[PDB]
């Protein structure tokens, strides 16, 4: 329930959500939703998700899931060859039960056996951060198809997901504004969204 | 269409035509009866995925019973979604051929500026084409395609110590790894499109005196078309570097191909045609400074009976002059009149 | 029949034959299986004019997977009008073969007197056949037709000059420009036919390496037929001058061949056959005199299980000697017996 | 499928495959697209005796326009009774392949231990195969067959006067008169079979230019299969004497082939595959003694979009080493990556 470092690392979260967000992230999210055509957004989202496709299988194999592990195996192969390297979701449309799911990184595998989240630390310009889920996310950099990524372009890949996520959340931006304590509400949502998957 | 069940549909197609050439050139006159055979089958995997394929085979019926002159033209397979584009891998025409096909309207003649298996100009092997229609369903008429080229080279079984390939051939159709693209636009009758090609050249093409030697073979193709009110007018001007085949001598360093067509189909069925072709060679080797490779004007007409049966007469007026360059290359410089009867099914 | 749309009647046919040879001679001993494939379409343009086309391809499975032996038998297209005649162009049978086909009713053997592309005697390239039915709708059974043959010379790939054609072949199959005609009258039960052809001879067939020299190749061909109450009796006798192919030696100056058949049809399916063929020469050169090119008697029976599968047995009893002429011309002498079944779809 | 009337039915089938090979050997690297086309007819003579036919043609689509690469894979026809068995003559599969087909479900690289027309190990000519189903209706799953192979020797007409046949080929695939049979038994999921073959060797294969001299070439093969609960596991051991071909230098005197397969069927279409192929030649008459020939590990998967279109990915792990024997034998000793997209209509 309770987490360490509650009084500290709280003023910066408000600044990143009430000063930097409405001035840098929010203004660019409106233009990205309108100026960029819908097919362009869909292609970029599928390409980004296909890059981490060969990493979900390794995470599923460690915990043990032959049915789920093979589901993501064909997703990357079809998108790399018949989808222009992931621009077209060939596997998703080919089967109604083969749609793209939430990314299962190394954090989900560690939590299968049961690992505490530890202290809660908020990182600047990044948002919520955890030692178990977010801390363990830097483990797929040695696997193939992902080790070839260079450091400069890796930073921009993460920013692409943030713009797409923020654009889809523009319709429900009023929920956090009307909340009395957005920090408490966003803390429970982050823990429930990740959970053990 | 001879089979259509559980989504899969097979549409057999082909044509049989008997051709005879009447010309003063002894190397081209005679019987040229050939036929085409193939099928065009497609299947629907689901509501948002469709599979398709195409095969074609050309068999020459003018040969004797002790020899065979049959070969394949196109053989490719791929899958098409609702609206994301189209992708297919196999033997198919190049991206440039999608633009130059506007002027390729003559029944038998026409399109002599290029040749088969000549870079990204006609049907070849190892072609991976990604064609998009209507710009992902945004604007109607705007289409573009991205293509890739393999690394076919010297034959493997001929004992060559250099780079070899299983599907090898003579040192006249080899090419390197090249990537090209084209963009086409459509409208109410009027049309405008362009093509860009660039393919590498193998080391086996620069061994002997092939005249055309270079690291890369770029090709720029532009043209326009107009098909409205039963009037067919089109034009095309291409600038190809080390891409056009002169003949048995090699390749031309710089060629400026130009061809235009003009057709008007009547209500009875007659479709008169009048086209002119030109190909001026530049920066030629072996002592040649500026000699024309292809220059002729073709006039003819066709008359379809109901939908497939048609009788056409062709008369090619060759304006080229016989000289040492034409004799060595092996290009006819005399008029030829052909008669055919194409039966399609 | 795989297509029965509006004026697009396409009839797909073909057969596969598995046959084996049992002869003392090793030149033809072993497996003799083959396969045939083709289609026969027809387009109804209107109530009077009607288009049609035929095609047939033969693929031999006797070879291994490292080689292929295939050839085109017939490939022609044209239009067929009403009660006035019909014209078609392409690879088709000659006018002489229309009458000779009555005697050539043997299951496997028969028709060995003539060869492929042997002037106007069998299938060839560049045939302009004009066929009229019922004599312009005047009498029943009286059919006549005319044909034209193109000029074929040496292939253009090799340097031979003189007569050069695109569809070049060997010197044993070259032919010139000739005109021929035929007229047959068919009554009930009985039938009498006759054909006359004359094809020009190329300059490459008059050399000193091949026997038989002349300017024209006019031939006279007769024939009779009788098909009634399940009894098939037919006799024919031709007179070809400088047109009968002896073999590798060349052409006989004058050869007279007489053929006769006698077949009966039973209720259970057995169809016994009996034929006799002689090809004794008259004016053979190079010291030969009254030599027999081919002489054999065929005896056998054919069992018809249904309209798709048929079984037959054939025994070829050769009645020719084994002198120096037979060995020089490469003519078989040993008897051949073949049995097998053919499935037709 | 495309025609079913009056008891006669036809089943048109075939596929178009676009293949690409990624390897550094340069002997198989490149685009190797091919085409498959054929038909499967069936007729109903009566309520007890039926007829059927099968034909298949393979055309390589990776060739150029000036060359053709095609061959006939299987071509045979025959009748089929009710409960006494079926007999057919023509090109078909041998009895040894009936046991080795359990481990030949590999997508691309499978059944490489043998070859066509190689001592009754694959498709050959003159195959008269008689097969009985369910042991004349006595038991279930006990299928056995017996076939005979004709004698094929040197080609006819090229400097050959001994062992001459009309369907001759190279000495690397010649065979004599051999008799063999196989018996299988599948009760429920599990299965066990075996085949014994003994083919004579011609005099052309007993020379000093090829390894392996013997009067008869024996072959004993055994295998097991299991197809239940959506899994596929199979393994087979093959022992051949002067039967398995080893390059162009002849045949191994004694080889012990061993092939195993492992595949699984998923509900969404993925079919992972894994195979282990081992073959150690023994008693080589060229100083090579005990060596390893054609040893590799195959790992891959196949995704089935539907019943008419599928794609597969293969990865061959060549564990063999490059030595002096490999250089003069022509054996691939490096990893090859092959991907394709088949389309069965
Ligand atoms: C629908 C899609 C359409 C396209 C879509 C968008 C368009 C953009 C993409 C295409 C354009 C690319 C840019 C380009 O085109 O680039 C430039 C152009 C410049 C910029 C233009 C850009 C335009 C953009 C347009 C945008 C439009 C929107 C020119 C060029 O092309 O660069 C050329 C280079 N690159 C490429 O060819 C393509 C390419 C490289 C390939 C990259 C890897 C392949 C990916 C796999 C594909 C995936 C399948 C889907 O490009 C790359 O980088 C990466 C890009 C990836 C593209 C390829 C994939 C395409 C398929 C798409 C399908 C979805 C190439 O380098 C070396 C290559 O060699 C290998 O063969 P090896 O086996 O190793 O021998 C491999 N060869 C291949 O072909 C690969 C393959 O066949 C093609 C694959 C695709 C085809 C089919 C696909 C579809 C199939 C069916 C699908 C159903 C290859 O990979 C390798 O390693 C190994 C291998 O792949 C990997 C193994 C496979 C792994 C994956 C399989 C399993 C996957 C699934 C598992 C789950 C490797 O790169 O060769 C020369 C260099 O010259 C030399 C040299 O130095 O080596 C000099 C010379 O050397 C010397 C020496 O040593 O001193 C000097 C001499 O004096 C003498 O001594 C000799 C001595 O006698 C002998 O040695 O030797 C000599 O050796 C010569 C030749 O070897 C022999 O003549 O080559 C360069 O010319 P240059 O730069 O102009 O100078
Ligand atoms: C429904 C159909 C059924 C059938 C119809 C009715 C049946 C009757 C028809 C046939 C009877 C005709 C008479 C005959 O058949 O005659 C006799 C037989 C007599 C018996 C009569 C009985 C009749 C029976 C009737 C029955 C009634 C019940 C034998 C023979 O055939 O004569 C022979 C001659 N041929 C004819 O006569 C056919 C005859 C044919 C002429 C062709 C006309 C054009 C075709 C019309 C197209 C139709 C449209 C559909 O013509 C003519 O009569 C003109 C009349 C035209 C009518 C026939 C047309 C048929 C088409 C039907 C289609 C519907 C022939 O001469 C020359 C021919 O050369 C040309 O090629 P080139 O120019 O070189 O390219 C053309 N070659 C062709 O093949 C044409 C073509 O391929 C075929 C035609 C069409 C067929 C297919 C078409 C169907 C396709 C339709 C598809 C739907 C051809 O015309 C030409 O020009 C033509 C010109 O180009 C082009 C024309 C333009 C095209 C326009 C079309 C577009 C229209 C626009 C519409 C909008 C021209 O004739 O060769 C020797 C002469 O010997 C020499 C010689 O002196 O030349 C000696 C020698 O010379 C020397 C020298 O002195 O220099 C000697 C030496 O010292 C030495 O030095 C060498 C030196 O090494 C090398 O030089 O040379 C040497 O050179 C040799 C050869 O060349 C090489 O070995 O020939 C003669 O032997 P001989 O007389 O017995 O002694
Ligand atoms: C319902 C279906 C059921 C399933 C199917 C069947 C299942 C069972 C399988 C069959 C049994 C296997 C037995 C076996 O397999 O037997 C052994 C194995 C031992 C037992 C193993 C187990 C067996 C049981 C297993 C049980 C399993 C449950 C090994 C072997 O195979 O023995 C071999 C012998 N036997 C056979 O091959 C099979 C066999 C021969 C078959 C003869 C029967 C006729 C055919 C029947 C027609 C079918 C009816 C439809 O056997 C016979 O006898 C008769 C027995 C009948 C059986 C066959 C019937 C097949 C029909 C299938 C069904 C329809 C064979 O002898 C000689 C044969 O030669 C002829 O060619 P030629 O004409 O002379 O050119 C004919 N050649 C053929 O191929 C026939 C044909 O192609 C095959 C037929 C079947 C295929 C197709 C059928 C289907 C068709 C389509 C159907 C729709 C053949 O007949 C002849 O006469 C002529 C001809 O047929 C007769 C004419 C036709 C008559 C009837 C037709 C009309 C019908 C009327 C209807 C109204 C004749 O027998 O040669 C070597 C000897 O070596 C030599 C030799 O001396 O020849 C030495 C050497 O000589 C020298 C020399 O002499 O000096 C020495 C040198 O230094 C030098 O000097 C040179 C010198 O320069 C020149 O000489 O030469 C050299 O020449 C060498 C080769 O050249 C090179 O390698 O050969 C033996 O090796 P060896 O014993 O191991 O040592």
């Amino acid at each position: 329930r309770s987490d360490p470092l509650e009084g500290f690392n709280r003023t910066m979260y408000n600044f990143n959500f009430n000063v930097l967000d409405p001035y840098i992230v929010r203004p660019v999210a409106v233009a990205w939703r309108d100026y960029v055509p819908q097919p362009a957004r869909n292609g970029l989202s599928n390409f980004t998700g296909n890059l981490e496709e060969p990493a979900v299988m390794v995470n599923y194999f460690l915990q043990g899931d032959p049915y789920q592990g093979m589901v993501h195996f064909t997703r990357f192969f079809l998108n790399t060859i018949l989808g222009m390297g992931g621009f077209i979701d060939v596997a998703g449309m080919a089967n109604p039960k083969l749609q793209r799911t939430e990314p299962h990184r190394f954090g989900s595998t560690l939590g299968h056996y049961g690992v505490g989240y530890g202290p809660y630390v908020q990182l600047p310009f990044y948002g919520s951060f955890t030692l178990r889920d977010d801390g363990g996310d830097m483990a797929d950099g040695f696997y193939p198809v992902l080790s070839w990524l260079t450091w400069p372009m890796s930073v921009g890949k993460w920013t692409l997901e943030g713009i797409e996520t923020r654009a889809q959340l523009l319709d429900s931006d009023g929920l956090l504004r009307c909340s009395s304590d957005p920090y408490i509400m966003v803390r429970e949502a982050y823990f429930q969204r990740h959970d053990f998957i | 269409e001879v089979y259509n069940k559980d989504g899969n549909k097979l549409d057999l197609y082909g044509k049989v035509d008997g051709l005879h050439y009447f010309s003063d050139n002894k190397d081209v006159d005679g019987d040229q009866t050939y036929m085409r055979l193939g099928f065009k089958g497609e299947t629907q995997v689901t509501d948002q995925l469709t599979g398709y394929g195409q095969w074609e085979y050309q068999i020459q019926g003018n040969s004797a019973e002790n020899e065979n002159n049959s070969w394949t033209r196109v053989a490719f397979a791929g899958l098409k979604f609702q609206d994301v584009g189209s992708f297919d891998y196999g033997r198919n025409y190049g991206v440039v051929y999608d633009v130059t096909s506007w002027t390729d309207v003559l029944p038998e003649f026409g399109g002599d500026t290029y040749g088969s298996d000549n870079f990204m100009q006609q049907r070849g092997n190892g072609f991976a084409t990604y064609r998009n229609t209507d710009f992902f369903g945004l604007v109607d008429g705007l289409n573009f395609a991205v293509q890739y080229q393999g690394k076919n080279g010297n034959p493997s079984g001929e004992g060559f110590t250099s780079g070899v390939t299983n599907n090898g051939r003579d040192a006249l159709r080899q090419n390197g790894d090249g990537v090209g693209g084209s963009i086409t636009y459509d409208y109410e009758g009027f049309g405008i499109g362009g093509a860009i090609s660039s393919s590498k050249r193998t080391d086996a093409q620069n061994t002997a005196a092939y005249i055309g030697n270079g690291d890369r073979a770029e090709t720029y193709t532009g043209g326009l078309k107009y098909d409205a009110n039963n009037i067919y007018l089109a034009a095309q001007y291409t600038q190809t570097y080390n891409a056009t085949r002169v003949g048995s001598l090699g390749w031309a360093n710089k060629a400026q191909n130009f061809e235009a067509v003009a057709q008007y189909q009547f209500d009875f069925g007659l479709r008169p045609s009048l086209a002119y072709l030109q190909s001026k060679g530049k920066n030629l080797g072996r002592g040649y400074d500026d000699e024309d490779i292809l220059k002729y004007v073709d006039v003819g007409a066709t008359y379809y009976f109901n939908k497939n049966m048609s009788t056409y007469v062709d008369y090619k007026i060759n304006l080229l002059d016989d000289n040492q360059f034409t004799r060595d290359a092996g290009i006819n410089t005399d008029n030829i009149v052909a008669l055919g009867l194409v039966y399609q099914f």
